């Protein structure tokens, strides 16, 4: 049957650190994020948070759809670690505010960065079931980094339409392969904080990019690292990791020497990190930012097959793939993603100290508060007439949004 | 297959990562992270050593070594 993403949408933010003046505020040298490839993370103002977030990913969708099409949407999954609640999921505000169904599931899902992919792949499963024939789900990947691991922490969201008319990504149905453990590599164990080890969330990374894909490899005879993927999409901490991931695949399953594997990594994998090095990490979306920069960035005057590696931290892992059309991409230009990303306010070194300090104020588990939109006038003037969302207070802890 | 041994192995590949040490004395006493290696290369290092061992086990029994030295000794006992 035919299942996959009908149609995919990115909010990256209002505002944007580029790092040359994090590294030249830190004495660093520039050479350090160069070398890892970072270029920009998208930085979350006080007023803004996951599903306000969440919401401006999705609305696009929502405006294209029919009343009728609309109605169909019978299940929003929230794919996230910056949750605002332990037992409310963020998509009870979502469905408020986009005006979908009550007729609707309702949850949020976490399992660190893989939280997106395995939202997505219950939504495959939902119309793949044909218990609701029609029936779409509308899958979005939030997550903000709130400091009260900083220069990569990004925020951002990838809204998901899923569907049995899969104008934008068409899965390959059954053709997975996952792998997990318990491991202590990365955890979120306190709000608006994170605990763990760069080189052990690193070689964990590497040991399940690997044995994913050999359970995947399993599944579906006769495929080929190198000639069954035109493109590669990753969960992308930072570039140079994924590089790093991406040299150790081919040196293992193809034997590839170094000059190849680098013209390879340009060709499939580079795609990919475009728009990841102008958002930074945004944990559990950040592979679906990738797939988005890959469709945009990459060749689809014939239909590509794109493979897909998820992971999270704790850990689990997805290796999966689907095809992309020149139709598909040519739905996906008129999105307009990287106008967006280029129209974002770019934060001074002192604005963003401001910003971090002011960031208080909103934690985890603050009960009343009444946001100044005019904490930053500049930054306003790029939000305001837009039509986006963003958080206006928070009332006993119910939290009020504003279209502005 | 001994602790020296293996430790030489580490030495000429964390060189050949960061060439600029190629001259260098290197203590078990040194830090990848101090030399300063950034993660990426001192995984690549790690990976390099484990396939001159053709050892093939998790990546991730490799990690938690504060110093080359200590490395070595993990290394050593698989």
């Amino acid at each position: 049957q035919q299942v996959g993403i009908e149609a995919l949408s990115v909010y990256g933010g209002a505002a944007q650190l580029e790092l040359r003046k994090l590294a030249q505020a830190r004495q660093l040298d520039i050479s350090r994020f160069d070398n890892l490839m970072m270029k920009e993370k998208a930085v979350s103002l006080p007023y803004e948070d996951p599903v306000s977030y969440a919401v401006n990913a999705a609305k696009p969708i929502i405006d294209r759809l029919s009343d009728a099409d609309k109605q169909r949407i019978e299940m929003v999954i929230t794919c996230s670690e910056s949750g605002i609640d332990f037992g409310k999921s963020m998509s009870t505000y979502i469905q408020e505010y986009l005006g979908l169904s009550r007729n609707c599931r309702m949850f949020e899902l976490k399992q660190a960065c893989y939280s997106g992919t395995a939202g997505l792949q219950m939504a495959i499963n939902l119309i793949l079931s044909q218990t609701f024939p029609g029936a779409k789900a509308l899958v979005i990947a939030t997550d903000i980094s709130r400091f009260l691991a900083e220069p990569s922490s990004g925020a951002g969201a990838v809204a998901l339409l899923v569907s049995d008319t899969p104008h934008i990504f068409q899965i390959d149905v059954g053709c997975n392969g996952y792998y997990g453990y318990e491991v202590m590599d990365t955890c979120r164990p306190n709000p608006d904080s994170e605990a763990g080890d760069a080189d052990l969330s690193l070689l964990s990374y590497l040991d399940c990019c690997e044995n994913a894909y050999r359970h995947y490899q399993n599944r579906v005879e006769g495929v080929d690292y190198r000639e069954s993927f035109d493109y590669l999409s990753f969960h992308t901490p930072f570039g140079g990791m994924v590089k790093g991931a991406h040299r150790n695949m081919m040196r293992r399953l193809k034997r590839a020497k170094p000059a190849e594997i680098e013209a390879d990594f340009q060709r499939r994998v580079m795609p990919g990190l475009v728009y990841c090095q102008q958002v930074g990490n945004i944990m559990g979306a950040t592979l679906f930012l990738s797939l988005a920069s890959t469709i945009d960035n990459g060749d689809f005057s014939t239909p590509r097959r794109i493979g897909m590696f998820s992971y999270g931290s704790g850990c689990c892992s997805e290796f999966y793939s689907g095809v992309v059309t020149p139709e598909g991409a040519a739905i996906a230009a008129q999105q307009g993603i990287s106008a967006q990303l280029a129209d974002r306010y770019s934060l001074s070194m002192e604005e963003y100290e401001q910003l971090l300090y002011h960031s208080s104020a909103v934690a985890f588990g603050t009960r009343n508060v009444t946001l100044d939109y005019q904490l930053f006038p500049g930054v306003w003037k790029k939000i305001a007439g837009k039509g986006r969302l963003v958080l206006k207070a928070i009332k006993e802890f119910h939290r009020k949004y504003e279209w502005v | 297959m001994s602790k020296e041994q293996v430790l030489k192995i580490i030495k000429k590949y964390t060189r050949e990562i960061a060439p600029e040490l190629e001259d260098s004395p290197l203590e078990p006493t040194d830090s990848l992270k101090k030399l300063g290696i950034d993660s990426v290369n001192r995984a690549e290092i790690i990976m390099m050593v484990m396939e001159d061992l053709s050892l093939n086990i998790p990546r991730i029994e490799l990690a938690g070594a504060k110093n080359i030295g200590e490395l070595a000794d993990l290394f050593a006992a698989k």
